[PDB]
């Protein structure tokens, strides 16, 4: 009984992971009344994994609840499933960060991080092993970033022998109009290359794009962002909630996917793509699954793994198929003599099977890439760092707080390095 | 909560003072409030309930309440009794017969456990009256004398006129702020 | 911040409501732009004070209209709710409507709202709170009712009625509603009426909830909270002689209910609220007979401050804080004694969070006797000293939190002549703290106290003085404190000795190394200030921690010891005297025993061998550069030895330390070198410098290969009067290092440092023109530049990746470190041809795809162009380069950015020397795999070629160069692939527009032979695809080469990859729609339908017949089987 402690920073952290919870609820079948009425003996069979055992058989989440204003911690405790969640687990202040990475993470970020790590700690001693800590959070956001780099930092010092994952998003200037968001990008990058095991890049730029083409909607809000995220998070952790022949633990994956400490970036798809509402359109085979999952259209990131290495590779798929038609399947694509040879899958992807598809869906699929492309999004950002730190704009906020000129000029130089490193691996030979 | 948030919470507490207007009915208790923003009271009509007013006065924000001075909305006044940090009692000075009122009514709000930490201001209204009683012989009916646990002061004035209420209103923030801060 | 200057746009956003409540998508655009727009206010709203009312307003007349609908109505509520979560209900509510007329019209709202509405949760706020607003009326709920007995058959129930049946129903929900009903009651039950009528109902129905609740249930434990939070509010804004009567009761069944016990903060914390709200209805207010109630409330506001989270202790201190201003002077004692217990030795560092607080809330009434001086000052001394590690992480930030806050409690809590006995040990503690403490939280808390106590009182020594200097955002930058503000404040002799003496105990032999490196930083800082007091009192102290079992302890001593001997020694300096003057025999006696202390006990092994070594080197090195008495001692030849093990062992380092390590080693083996090992003035020993060298030189052939790195930068580290007639041999053996053998292929970090040692070499020793195993001279100048050019070439590609580019970087420091020592010195020796050759190889350097490499070469390029003292010469279009790069521009450039390098760099190309290493640089930006550098490169090639397209010569020079580059790099496969790629993008672009008008060019008649042969029997579907594009590209150009062309991609149709043979067919029938010359008319529906129709992923004998076939109509011979 591996049990992993769920946490969410932020106000988009905060949505995303009350978006998944309220997801994988339905999956799981736990009624928002907090009991089960799910009809699957496959349910129950790793449901303590994200749920707690209480009295009545009734099943309360892991999830604590983190923020310095209380406007969206108010908006969760209302919201369709906002009963399953402890009261005591909401830790809320009153004047936020201001989309300031010094005042979130030095003054009132360390103000209530004690309070933070109290429920913390309160929720990790009601496990019986527990496995490792996950975080959901931004990175163009002051209070978001700022208290979950101090947080992962803190689990670091506190806990040394626990893996951290953290699903960042990475903003973009089509979904925000903040001119500071680079600058609180840069050093969350510096301080989760330092502490950080595991970090899915979610671009706010590629889920932009596929709500606007791809779902053809005409004006996108965050509706039509988190609930993607959501599905992507759902389809991540297949096997992780449910039964499956592929080991499914977290320390033996992420010591698969995790072959360089530094390049822990991972890139995760899913296929096939939905809205909100109109879900349940038809059933892809194996073959046009995979094709779309590998595709850089049904990519959360604004990078194309093509444009790159595969370092490694984690399939997953859930519907009503056997291992031996996905194991066909791969082994196909790879054969260079084959009628159906392609030039974006690897030869070694981590295949998985599951019995439980999501809802309003027969078959389902999810990759979570290693490939060095993602670096390309590291110097997205990076040249926004040159066209305002040489000009000073906005450094009296930060300087002015605590932070040097010192904390930059390192995390620079590490973004730097880290890409340095992504470009040269990229050109290693495929022995 | 650290020692910062404590002291950014202390200030902003400070910066905002609480005065509390009472008295009999028809005393100019809402005369004088439309008087010292600047508004008319020609067009004022008698309050029938009570009325709240958020001004700015030498950098301190001023919240004045303004209850009704009837006996039926005196069996309320205990609901305004707190966070008080002065109370403003209106007197009629052309107002002989019920003069044994007011003293009745101050000394009942003087022996409030709520109103102990308060800066008491004595507004004789209706001046101008050709018989008004001058501030010497108001000074003598209420029984303000006596009093010792309260700082208390008597200034004549007329809401009609604006006249002698600013200097009324200024000696009661200096006696607030004299203070450093005051009890929950 | 100063005003709201977004009025207009939040004045159309809220008249948009009326015409916007009907979309789902605009709804929530709407929203979020509402959310975005009253956010930037968070941390001070006040601004927004002036605006509140009209924008109230506006909200108000949409939903106080009867036309308006539930929808448009709920996103009104949802808007209002938007402003009392910035500005706070508490605030924004005073401004909400009360008249009479608004108590039937708010509660016929409260009464049609759906409870189990989760999306409509913001208008039940919003509902419950206006109809708490509107119950300060100053009249009875019965003269509003009128006539009950209207209604025949059935009465109507009274205001007052539903109202508590409307409080009882929000106070047992799960959304934030209840939150609403808590702030309801407190202004419900508060008044006369309600009082004498339903008090003694809503008391015995709490009574039932708390008695029949549990904090297991969800719901029960949701029946809990509100309950105490009704309680609470109800006995904080309810009269004292109203509630005493029910206190007895309420104390009774909370004890009953068990909260201490439960696993609830929450309900913790509001058990104790409660606990302490019933404590004061006993007693009476004061401005500054004991029932037994009072004892047991005690008894429980005391366990309170034990708790495991600090929003109970917070609470706990708040309520024994407010107990105690209402007891007696006498309990008072009692109350402070009892609480001063939780600082005991057994006590957790829980327990002293809570009793600082409590103490701060005593001390802010003043209710502190002088008698506690002598105590409660004892322990504030510690609690802002308190910094533990338990375990794997550290404990002390909230503990000096409240001691900050009990000082700062302590400018009102004493006279001025009360507090003067401990103004000598409070300001000390004070100063010290805001000055070396690690949080930024609590140095500037200790910043505030100090600020308060100058302020109020004014008896600390230099109030004024340290309050401005040191003021609150001075205390910003930990590293400011340490080295600046530090020695401002040590100034005076009130603020010398504590410090140094603080700094030395806890400082020192802190766990954090950053920390212990920058109090020894201090200290090399402090020492000025205090020589006699450094070198008498704290040398011997750190000297007996460097013989101490800790090893963080051991490190941070040795480095104070270093950091002291190294301030000392600069001291005397000034006055031209001996270190020996302010160090005894003793001090310098055990200076000459650490590492043999070290050595003899094995410290130099497990993970604390590394920081032992790199402590010890430090220390060295500060020794050596002082000139210390320890020449011809044996302790010198166990200096040296303890370096050399570390360059042999230096793989034995984690891979996060080796590099400091190796420079650290480095650095004090150059220290060592240029002061213990001189014969005379400008000799060396005989001995020493034969037998070091030959150990070097003898080591640089170990297999191993850090241990090649460091003795490569040792040998760069060497002096100059050590290398007089031995620079013929240490060149020799640096560059037999630098050539790559067939067993040192992988070896790139050794000819890096082995190029980097060459530099610094070359740079010591100078130039002597007639001196060649002295100095640089022109018989041994040519070579060090060819063997810094053989390893420009390095392009050696691995599992590593290309690691060889790293050489490439030492290759660019280290020929400018040469080339501007000789036009410093000889500028003749600086060649055409070699100045030449390293022009063109940092040009190539400087148009890689990498972005770090190419912008270390760019900066070394404007280097070397931009240094005119004197002016480098033999610069080929030396004017044309210095035009296309102008000073005035360089001064801020991306060139890490491919957009602001590419288009500056492809200029290089109308340059003849440039514009061929130029190009093949480009080449693999042009053709590698990144999206944005194939982009950037891209446009800036057309960008150039759009120049040069209607020239004949131009053109013809650019496609020869071109082909010279592929036909130089031909079969190469990190050239090839690249530039069939940038070949297939020039001619899609159509750039060689001009050669398609005659027949058969002298250009793509050798490209197309070129491409055959590199395709000629290759495997790789990338190649074989660049191949196949090229193949498809080329057909623009008429004559026999469009029909090899069409040969070629006939012959590709049937390759044994079906892949292959789709993306051929997919790739011409984009070909053949796009030039329509090619094939005519006639023929031209007889070849779509056939690519079409026919599936080349099938069978292969059944495509040859169809591919056949398409060779009939193409013209193109059938192929046969060889
Ligand atoms: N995809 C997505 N991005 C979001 C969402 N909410 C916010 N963002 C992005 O988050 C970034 C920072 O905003 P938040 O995360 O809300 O801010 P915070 O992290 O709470 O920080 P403070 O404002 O300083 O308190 C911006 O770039 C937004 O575009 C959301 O629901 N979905
Ligand atoms: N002559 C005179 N009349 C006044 C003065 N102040 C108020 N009044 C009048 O007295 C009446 C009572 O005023 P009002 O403010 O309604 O009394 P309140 O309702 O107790 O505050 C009004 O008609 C005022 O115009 C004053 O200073 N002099
Ligand atoms: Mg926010
Ligand atoms: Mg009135």
């Amino acid at each position: 009984m591996r049990e992993i402690v769920h946490i969410q920073a932020g106000q988009c952290g905060n949505q995303i992971g009350a978006k998944f919870w309220e997801v994988i609820s339905d999956e799981h079948g736990i009624d928002p009344t907090g009991t089960y009425h799910g009809d699957s003996d496959l349910q129950l069979d790793r449901i303590s994994v994200y749920y707690n055992e209480a009295t009545g058989g009734k099943y309360v989440p892991r999830a604590i609840l983190v923020d310095l204003e209380p406007g969206t911690m108010d908006s969760v405790r209302s919201g369709p499933f906002g009963q399953i969640f402890r009261p005591d687990n909401f830790v809320f202040g009153q004047s936020g960060a201001g989309n300031n990475w010094a005042k979130g993470h030095y003054t009132e970020g360390a103000e209530l991080v004690d309070s933070v790590l109290d429920v913390v700690r309160k929720e990790a001693e009601s496990c019986d092993c527990l496995q490792g800590f996950q975080l959901t959070h931004s990175l163009g956001g002051g209070t978001g970033s700022g208290m979950g780099t101090l947080l992962i930092s803190k689990i670091r010092e506190e806990y040394p022998d626990r893996i951290m994952n953290t699903f960042s998003v990475v903003p973009s200037p089509k979904v925000s109009d903040t001119v500071v968001e680079p600058y609180n990008a840069t050093l969350s990058v510096h301080q989760l290359v330092e502490n950080t095991d595991e970090t899915y890049c979610i671009d706010n730029e590629a889920l932009y794009d596929i709500c606007f083409r791809t779902l053809k909607l005409t004006t996108p809000t965050y509706g039509d962002l988190n609930h993607l995220v959501s599905a992507t998070m759902s389809g991540v952790t297949t096997c992780l909630r449910f039964p499956g022949q592929l080991n499914a633990d977290l320390r033996k994956l992420a010591v698969n996917m995790v072959p360089f400490p530094r390049l822990h970036f991972f890139m995760p798809g899913f296929a096939p793509l939905t809205s909100r509402g109109s879900q349940q359109y038809r059933a892809l085979t194996v073959p046009e699954l995979t094709q779309q999952v590998f595709d850089a259209k049904n990519m959360m990131a604004a990078c194309d793994p093509r444009h790159g290495r595969y370092l490694t590779v984690a399939a997953v798929f859930r519907g009503r198929m056997s291992m031996k038609e996905v194991d066909e399947q791969m082994l196909n694509v790879q054969n260079k003599n084959s009628s159906y040879f392609v030039e974006w899958i690897p030869n070694n992807v981590k295949t998985a099977v599951c019995d439980i598809p999501p809802r309003g869906l027969k078959m389902a699929v999810t990759f979570i890439g290693n490939s060095t492309a993602i670096q390309e999004l590291f110097k997205r950002i990076s040249e926004q760092f040159t066209a305002m730190f040489r000009r000073k704009a906005f450094l009296h906020w930060y300087t002015g707080e605590g932070m040097d000129e010192m904390e930059f000029t390192e995390a620079e130089s590490n973004m730097n390095d880290l890409v340095s490193e992504y470009q040269q691996y990229q050109d290693a030979t495929a022995e | 909560m650290g020692l910062l948030t404590i002291l950014k919470k202390m200030k902003q507490k400070e910066r905002e003072l609480r005065l509390l207007m009472l008295g009999l009915d028809n005393a100019g208790k809402t005369t004088i409030l439309k008087k010292f923003n600047g508004e008319d009271i020609d067009t004022i009509s008698p309050t029938l309930g009570f009325n709240i007013k958020t001004l700015e006065h030498r950098g301190f924000k001023l919240n004045i309440w303004d209850v009704g001075g009837q006996k039926s909305l005196r069996s309320y006044w205990r609901n305004y009794f707190e966070s008080t940090d002065g109370l403003i009692w209106v007197v009629d000075s052309a107002d002989r017969q019920r003069m044994q009122d007011c003293q009745r009514e101050l000394q009942s709000l003087l022996v409030e456990e709520r109103l102990a930490g308060a800066t008491l201001l004595i507004f004789a209204n209706k001046q101008d009256l050709p018989g008004a009683l001058s501030s010497n012989a108001i000074r003598e009916v209420l029984e303000l004398d006596s009093i010792r646990s309260h700082h208390w002061c008597i200034q004549g004035c007329s809401a009609v006129t604006g006249e002698n209420l600013l200097p009324g209103i200024d000696w009661l923030l200096d006696d607030i702020s004299s203070r450093i801060f005051t009890a929950d | 911040l100063e005003a709201f200057g977004e009025s207009a746009e939040t004045r159309a956003l809220l008249g948009r409501l009326r015409e916007v409540h009907g979309g789902g998508a605009e709804r929530e655009v709407a929203l979020e732009r509402f959310r975005v727009i009253m956010d930037k206010y968070q941390e001070q709203p006040h601004l927004l004070d002036p605006h509140l009312e009209w924008m109230m307003n506006l909200l108000l007349d949409i939903v106080q209209d009867q036309t308006s609908p539930a929808s448009l109505v709920h996103l009104a509520f949802k808007f209002l709710y938007i402003i009392t979560k910035v500005r706070g209900y508490k605030t924004f509510l005073r401004l909400f409507p009360h008249e009479v007329a608004d108590v039937e019209p708010v509660l016929d709202l409260v009464t049609i709202q759906n409870p189990k509405d989760h999306e409509a949760w913001e208008t039940r706020y919003m509902l419950l709170l206006w109809l708490s607003v509107t119950c300060l009326i100053p009249f009875d709920f019965s003269r509003l009712d009128g006539n009950l007995l209207t209604q025949p058959g059935q009465a109507r129930m009274s205001i007052m009625d539903r109202i508590l049946q409307i409080a009882e129903s929000y106070l047992i929900v799960s959304d934030k509603a209840r939150d609403a009903a808590a702030v309801l009651v407190s202004r419900f039950i508060t008044r006369p009426d309600v009082k004498q009528s339903k008090m003694a109902e809503f008391l015995d129905w709490s009574l039932c909830n708390l008695a029949r609740s549990s904090f297991q249930t969800m719901q029960g434990v949701i029946t809990m909270d509100g309950t105490l939070q009704a309680l609470a509010q109800i006995f904080k804004h309810g009269k004292r002689e109203d509630c005493l009567p029910y206190a007895a009761t309420v104390l009774r069944c909370l004890d009953g209910c068990r909260l201490p016990e439960s696993n609830q903060t929450l309900l913790r914390k509001l058990g104790v609220k409660l606990v302490q709200r019933l404590g004061l209805t006993f007693l009476k207010p004061k401005v500054a007979d004991v029932p037994e109630g009072v004892e047991r409330v005690i008894e429980q506001l005391l366990v309170g401050l034990k708790d495991k989270d600090t929003v109970v202790r917070w609470s706990a201190a708040k309520g024994i804080g407010r107990m105690a201003g209402r007891l007696p002077r006498a309990l008072a004692d009692d109350v402070v004694g009892s609480v001063l217990d939780c600082f005991s030795f057994q006590e957790t560092d829980k327990a002293w969070h809570g009793g600082c607080l409590a103490l701060a809330e005593l001390g802010r009434r003043g209710l502190l006797l002088p008698s506690r001086l002598v105590d409660v000052v004892a322990v504030i001394l510690k609690a802002l000293t308190y910094d533990e590690k338990r375990g794997a992480c550290s404990v002390g930030t909230n503990v000096r939190d409240a001691a900050c806050y009990v000082c700062w409690a302590f400018a009102r809590a004493y006279e001025p002549q009360e507090l003067k006995p401990f103004v000598t040990a409070i300001s000390s503690a004070l100063v010290i703290a805001a000055v070396f403490d690690r949080d930024i939280n609590c140095r500037r808390a200790a910043s505030a106290a100090f600020q308060e106590n100058v302020g109020r009182q004014g008896t600390f020594p230099h109030g004024i003085d340290i309050l401005t200097t040191a003021d609150y955002f001075a205390v910003g930058n930990r590293s400011n404190c340490f080295l600046v503000i530090s020695v401002f404040i040590a100034g005076f002799p009130e603020y010398t000795q504590p410090m140094i003496d603080h700094l030395v105990t806890m400082k020192i032999s802190h766990w954090d190394g950053v920390i212990r490196e920058l109090a020894a930083r201090a200290l090399h800082n402090l020492a000025q200030q205090a020589p006699e007091f450094s070198a008498t009192q704290v040398f011997p102290r750190l000297l007996s921690m460097t013989l101490s079992p800790d090893l963080h302890m051991r490190h941070g001593s040795i480095l104070a010891c270093a950091e002291v001997a190294y301030a000392l020694y600069k001291l005397a300096a000034q006055e031209n005297r001996p270190v020996t003057d302010h160090l005894d025999e003793q001090a310098v006696q055990g200076l000459k025993q650490i590492h043999q202390q070290l050595y003899d006990r094995q410290l130099y092994r497990g993970l604390g061998g590394q920081l032992m070594r790199q402590a010890v080197c430090v220390l060295i090195e500060k020794l050596s550069l002082s000139k210390m008495p320890f020449r011809g001692d044996t302790v010198i030849d166990g200096w040296q030895w303890l370096i050399n093990d570390t360059l042999r062992h230096l793989h034995l380092i984690s891979s996060h330390s080796r590099q400091q390590m190796k420079d650290a080693a480095v650095s004090a083996l150059a220290a060592l070198c240029s002061e213990y090992y001189m014969k005379e003035p400008g000799e060396a020993d005989p001995a020493i410098q034969e037998e070091l060298i030959t150990q070097y030189l003898a080591e640089l052939r170990n297999p191993e290969e850090m241990t090649r790195c460091g003795f490569s930068l040792a040998l760069g580290a060497l002096p100059g009067f050590l290398l007089k007639g031995r620079l013929q041999q240490v060149l020799t053996g640096l560059r037999a290092v630098t050539h790559t053998s067939p067993e040192d292929v992988s070896f790139a970090e050794s000819r890096r440092d082995g190029l980097k040692a060459i530099a610094r070499i070359c740079q010591t020793v100078g130039v002597k023109a007639g001196a060649p195993d002295e100095a640089v001279c022109g018989e041994n100048v040519s070579q060090i530049y060819c063997a810094l050019l053989g390893c420009m070439d390095d392009y050696t590609t691995d599992s590593r990746g290309d690691v060889g580019t790293w050489v490439r970087k030492a290759a660019m420091t280290s020929l400018m470190d040469l080339t501007l020592l000789l036009a410093r010195s000889q500028p003749e020796l600086i060649e055409a041809h070699t100045c030449e050759r390293i022009m063109c190889c940092v040009a190539q350097q400087a148009s890689e795809k990498i972005d770090r490499f190419r912008a270390h070469a760019a900066s070394v390029f404007l280097t070397l162009l931009h240094f005119d003292s004197p002016p480098i010469p033999h610069v080929p279009h030396r004017g044309e380069l210095e035009k296309l790069f102008p000073r005035s521009d360089v001064a801020s450039v991306n060139w890490s950015a491919p957009s602001q390098a590419f288009p500056r760099i492809t200029q290089l190309l109308g340059l003849p020397t440039y514009r061929y290493h130029v190009l093949l640089g480009l080449v693999v930006s042009l053709g590698g795999l990144t999206e944005s550098t194939i982009r950037h490169s891209t446009q800036s090639l057309f960008e150039y070629m759009k120049g040069i397209q209607s020239d004949p010569q131009a053109l013809g020079s650019f496609s020869g160069t071109l082909l010279q580059i592929f036909e130089d790099n031909l079969l190469n496969e990190r050239v090839s692939v690249p530039l069939l790629k940038t070949l297939d993008h020039v001619l899609t672009h159509g750039c060689f527009d001009i050669f398609t008008t005659e027949e058969d060019h002298p250009f793509a008649v050798k490209l197309l032979a070129l491409c055959k042969k590199e395709i000629k029997n290759s495997k790789d579907i990338q190649k074989l695809l660049s191949g196949i594009a090229v193949f498809c590209e080329m057909v623009q150009f008429p004559g026999d080469v469009r029909r090899q062309a069409l040969l070629q991609l006939c012959l590709l149709l049937c390759h044994r990859f079906p892949l292959i043979r789709k993306t051929t067919a997919s790739q011409v029938y984009e070909t053949l729609l796009t030039y329509s010359d090619v094939v005519g008319a006639d023929v031209l529906d007889e070849v779509v339908t056939v690519l079409s129709d026919t599936a080349w992923d099938a069978e292969l004998a059944v495509v040859r017949e169809q591919r056949n076939r398409l060779c009939d109509l193409l013209g193109v011979p059938r192929p046969q089987l060889v």
